[PDB]
RNA sequence: AACGAGGAAUUCCUAGUAAGCGCAAGUCAUCAGCUUGCGUUGAUUACGUCCCUGCCCUUCACAC
């Protein structure tokens, strides 16, 4: 079988899946191509997970991403949560080990919400 | 740690793979002649090479620059390393 | 009034100047140095404006006895300025000095 | 009305202020406040030390600036001429001379005066 | 400068009612305002001894 | 040979306003002024006409003098430099509301009339023009430093202080600045007004002034100094 | 001029009035020196402070 | 010396444009301004004014109200942002004011060939009053760098929001003229006469 | 005719908070002159101090 993994990335009621196979550096969203995504000031955003580590790692593996719920921002939230999560996990299933601590330790040196979720539960205080 | 493999070749060049998956990560490029050694520290930070042009690199592997060369008399034959105490020595051709 | 507008961006306004009362026949950008504009007017005076200050000009050039409405800037000497006024005197002068009094 | 430490801080520019005019009077020759409550000046200011709180004792001597530090010294060494006054409150002043020199130690030793260098070592023995 | 003159009604009350120009127009105002007052205090009234 | 303007016919000056604050302008500031109404018809209160209901009041009729606050607004609103639209009056009554007077107001010269539009500020918070065109007289929020120029110098009138010369004040002080002058319109008590607010106190001359007095001296010494004639 | 201290102390119990804190500041310039001041807003240990006058010394301001 | 880390040509079959490449070898703001050589010119205010972390759009989403002085830590370009969205009708709407910053960015460039970021960190550092007063009449204290950068922003969104309110001009131009005008010194800038007016009566009290 | 963001005084508020936007439901009391839910966008300023104003509490080692 194709070699797989599957992610998810959540922000307020935006949830993204993300599955990340062997591929051709074909990364998707909602069926589109990454660079459609809107809006697009927050674009970068989204290419934030793809700038930070390289778009070397991704020529071998194609990323479908389905987002649902939430607003703009919450969804752009989510998909480079989720892209970010998929990636980490498909290194770490189909390839060395090694790559998999560089690549989170590179995420979590820029920012921590690419792969923890951001739950803002509320404290009574 | 294992998680690496520094091979030397006879035309100066260090090519440098990954264990687990035998996937090519870096190759380093200074010696023109045969490299005839190889090591790694236990930190994994300083890395040094000798080749027969009589040159030893001292190179660092995580930011991967040439902190420093170092000019032998003679052609260098093999190398040990002694992680311990951050000492190799080297069997030159003299 | 001079007004300085992004090109291809017709709503945008930079910078508007009121570079005298008179009219303002030639404006035309420095080809060394972009930050300076110099203006012509009927007033007979070419001020040298910056973008960066509009409030005041940064050299006011004087001593055209008609009115100025040709200015020119030599290329390879920033400092040279010329301007041809209905007089029939072409007049250069020297930004880096004093200025106000043409070479 | 005046806090720990800044009752401490008026004494000692009282009472020095008559033991600095005292000895330049007497060097030459070779207060109403003070009359009033019929004390002398090293009384004064030990009367002013002991009615301060321990548990506000410390932290009224953080807030002293330097230059009274000197001034608190140079009290501590006429206190010395007194044996009947230092046998009397001999743990007070131990506990209180050592905490400001350790606090501001830095700056003390930065100090090149050597009359300062002398009343420690007289303060010392 | 420019000079203008303040405009005011002397003997200004503010529980006064303003003055209208139209006396049909005033006078409405303030038959509506009557019937306002009074069916508010009219249902309230009924409500209580309805109660 | 500098040419002329290429227009010279005569153009009004500018009505300078408390949103414009980069103009250079001369601000007088009429503190403590004594305007306050209260039911018989509400009546702006007077020191003379009031005597029963003030004491019932309880608040000392000395100090329910309106029409030093009337005089010193007719005063400064006739002089030249206001025609030449380089001064604004704000007014302080002594309970705390603060008065914007715009400069292009004309106060009934009467004390009567002017009593009658003081109650309906008071009341209406904002006068209009018989043309209905501005709005003259606005009651604004505290405090005063706000609405006051950014780069504003702040001086008092103190009968104590030392006596300067208007003229050679304001031509010493900075261009880009602007001038306010808090004066008295109280009979009389301490000038600690607007101390607050301002940062030092001059007095323009050896001689007591009356607040009216005051005004027209400071405001001609602009007119010299700016050249206002 | 102006110089720059750097707070090494901010002292408690002092009794001074509110969002004023007295803080105990030595000198980049000179290390040894050190001087009591008041700051306005919030202020913790190691940061700097712009004195424009290193001369007066802080005095409780109720 | 020569270190190769790639050998092979990266062709991703989702077409992506040459810029993001270029952003790929270095983050820039928006992907036009770089972080790399930007500096805070006064000591006492480094570590408040944070620029070492290059970032791509201001919006981030962070948490820093959560502590007292993480603040300081927040990208100094979002805290503009920020500042820049007030007065109720601009509440809740944080993408404008991104468009707005990256307009005015746009503009400090154009005007001025400096890097605009360096613009905007010298405005900063150059309209943060060093001592004000307080109540006791006024009395003379000294003023904390959280304190400064806090006002200093204060001051320069209100001053350019209070240019344009009822003016041709929109925010992003006023707010340029007033970012180029504090970085400069310059009196015309609101943000520097208020912050003399600060000094001068703290002076006056001292 | 009235009006161009609303004076003096006074009240509330510390993070998914203030504020803005809409969509649903009407659940035995209340509510439609409206009430309650739901999601979306989302900040500034403090997070110290008992100086002022109120309320409150006190007079089994070692070390003190």
């Amino acid at each position: 079988a194709v070699p797989s993994v599957q992610t998810f990335g959540k922000k307020k009621s935006a949830t993204a899946v993300a599955h990340v196979k062997a591929g051709k550096g074909l990364i998707k969203v909602n069926g589109s191509p990454i660079t459609l995504v809107e809006p697009e000031i927050l674009r970068f955003k989204v290419y934030e997970p793809l700038l930070l580590v390289g778009l070397d790692k991704f020529s071998n593996i194609d990323i479908r991403v389905r987002v649902t719920g939430g607003g703009h921002v919450s969804q752009v939230y989510a998909i480079r949560q989720a892209i970010a999560k998929g990636l980490v996990a498909y290194h770490q299933k189909y390839v060395d080990e090694q790559s998999k601590n560089e690549l989170k330790k590179a995420f979590t040196s820029y920012d921590r919400t690419l792969l923890i979720a951001d739950s803002r539960r509320p404290e009574p205080k | 740690c294992g998680n690496f493999g520094f091979i030397g070749s006879s035309n100066g060049s260090i090519t440098i793979y990954n264990m687990q998956s035998g996937i090519l990560r870096k190759k380093y490029k200074l010696h023109k002649r045969a490299v005839t050694g190889i090591s790694l520290d236990g930190m994994n930070r300083k890395m040094v090479s000798c080749g027969l042009d009589g040159i030893v690199g001292f190179y660092d592997f995580n930011k991967s620059t040439l902190l420093g060369k170092l000019k032998l008399d003679a052609p260098i034959t093999a190398m040990v390393y002694h992680r311990s105490s951050d000492l190799f020595a080297l069997a030159l051709d003299d | 009034l001079v007004s300085v507008y992004d090109s291809y961006n017709p709503r945008t306004i930079l910078l508007s100047i009121n570079a005298s009362t008179h009219p303002t026949h030639v404006t035309k950008f420095h080809t060394q140095d972009n930050k300076i504009l110099a203006t012509a007017s009927d007033d007979r005076v070419t001020r040298l404006w910056d973008i960066s200050n509009a409030y005041e000009p940064q050299l006011e050039l004087t001593g055209a006895t008609d009115y100025v409405r040709t200015l020119s800037f030599i290329p390879a000497a920033p400092h040279l300025v010329a301007t041809g006024s209905y007089d029939g005197l072409i007049r250069l002068y020297d930004t880096r000095s004093s200025g106000s009094t043409p070479i | 009305s005046l806090k720990a430490g800044e009752r401490l801080m008026e004494a000692l520019d009282l009472g020095i202020a008559e033991i600095e005019g005292l000895e330049a009077y007497n060097r030459d020759m070779k207060n109403a406040v003070l009359i009033a409550v019929n004390k002398t000046p090293e009384q004064y200011i030990m009367d002013t030390l002991l009615r301060i709180r321990m548990s506000q004792l410390e932290d009224a001597l953080m807030v002293m600036p330097f230059s009274y530090v000197l001034k608190f010294l140079k009290f501590i060494d006429t206190v010395m001429q007194n044996k009947t006054l230092l046998h009397s409150h001999l743990p007070l002043i131990c506990k209180n001379l050592f905490f400001i020199i350790k606090f501001n130690h830095k700056e003390l030793v930065s100090q090149k005066n050597e009359e300062l260098k002398l009343q420690i070592n007289r303060v010392k023995t | 400068i420019p000079t203008h003159a303040p405009k005011y009604e002397e003997n200004f009350n503010p529980d006064k009612k303003s003055y209208d120009p139209d006396r049909t127009r005033s006078e409405i105002n303030k038959m509506k305002a009557q019937l306002k007052k009074e069916r508010k205090f009219t249902m309230k009234e009924i409500r209580k001894d309805a109660k | 040979q500098k040419a002329l303007p290429a227009s010279l016919v005569p153009q009004a000056p500018p009505v300078l306003t408390s949103k414009d604050k980069i103009t250079k302008r001369m601000i007088v500031v009429l503190a403590m002024a004594s305007l306050e109404t209260h039911k018989i018809k509400y009546v702006l209160l007077n020191c003379d006409d009031h005597q029963g209901l003030l004491k019932k009041m309880g608040r000392d009729i000395s100090e329910a003098r309106p029409d030093i606050t009337h005089q010193c607004l007719l005063t400064l609103l006739d002089s030249p430099i206001n025609k030449a639209g380089k001064l604004q009056v704000y007014i302080q009554t002594s309970r705390g509301i603060l008065i914007e007077v715009n400069p292009t107001v004309r106060i009934p010269r009467t004390f009567k009339r002017f009593s009658g539009l003081m109650v309906q500020l008071l009341h209406k918070l904002s006068i209009r023009s018989v043309n209905s065109e501005e709005k003259l007289l606005k009651v604004i929020k505290n405090p005063i430093t706000d609405h006051l120029p950014t780069k504003c110098r702040k001086v008092t009138l103190s009968f104590d202080a030392p006596v300067i010369r208007v003229q050679d004040y304001i031509e010493k002080l900075d261009d880009d600045e602007s001038i306010c002058v808090f004066v008295g319109a109280m009979a009389r008590g301490k000038d600690n007004f607007a101390d607050e607010y301002v940062d030092e106190k001059v007095g323009l001359s050896n001689y007591p002034l009356s607040a009216s007095v005051a005004c027209s001296k400071f405001c001609h010494g602009a007119e010299d100094a700016w050249n206002i004639l | 001029p102006v110089t720059l201290a750097k707070v090494i102390k901010v002292l408690g119990r002092t009794g001074s009035r509110g969002g004023v804190t007295q803080v105990r500041v030595e000198f980049l310039e000179d290390t040894s020196r050190t001087i009591v001041r008041n700051v306005k807003g919030p202020v913790r240990e190691n940061d700097i402070l712009v004195l424009m006058e290193s001369e007066r010394e802080a005095r409780r301001l109720r | 010396f020569e270190v190769v880390e790639e050998f092979t040509p990266v062709v991703l079959a989702t077409p992506i444009p040459e810029e993001v490449q270029q952003a790929q070898t270095e983050i820039k703001l928006f992907n036009k301004w770089s972080f790399e050589e930007v500096e805070v010119k006064d000591a006492s205010l480094v570590d408040y004014v944070q620029v070492r972390q290059p970032i791509f759009v201001a919006h981030t989403a962070g948490r820093y109200a959560n502590k007292r002085f993480r603040k300081a830590q927040c990208p100094i370009i979002e805290r503009l942002t920020n500042s820049l969205m007030m007065n109720g009708r601009n509440n809740g709407k944080k993408l404008k004011a991104v468009r707005i910053i990256k307009h005015t960015l746009d503009i400090i460039n154009v005007l001025t060939d400096q890097n605009p970021i360096q613009v905007v960190v010298d405005a900063i550092t150059n309209t943060g009053p060093r001592e004000d007063t307080t109540r006791v009449r006024r009395q003379a204290v000294d003023v904390s760098p959280l304190r400064r950068v806090n006002q200093a922003i204060a001051l320069l969104t209100i001053g350019a929001r209070e240019a344009a309110f009822r003016n041709i001009k929109t925010i992003a131009e006023t707010l340029a003229e007033e970012l180029i005008n504090a970085a400069k010194g310059s009196s015309t800038s609101y943000a520097i006469k208020k912050k003399d007016e600060l000094e001068r009566v703290a002076k006056s009290n001292r």
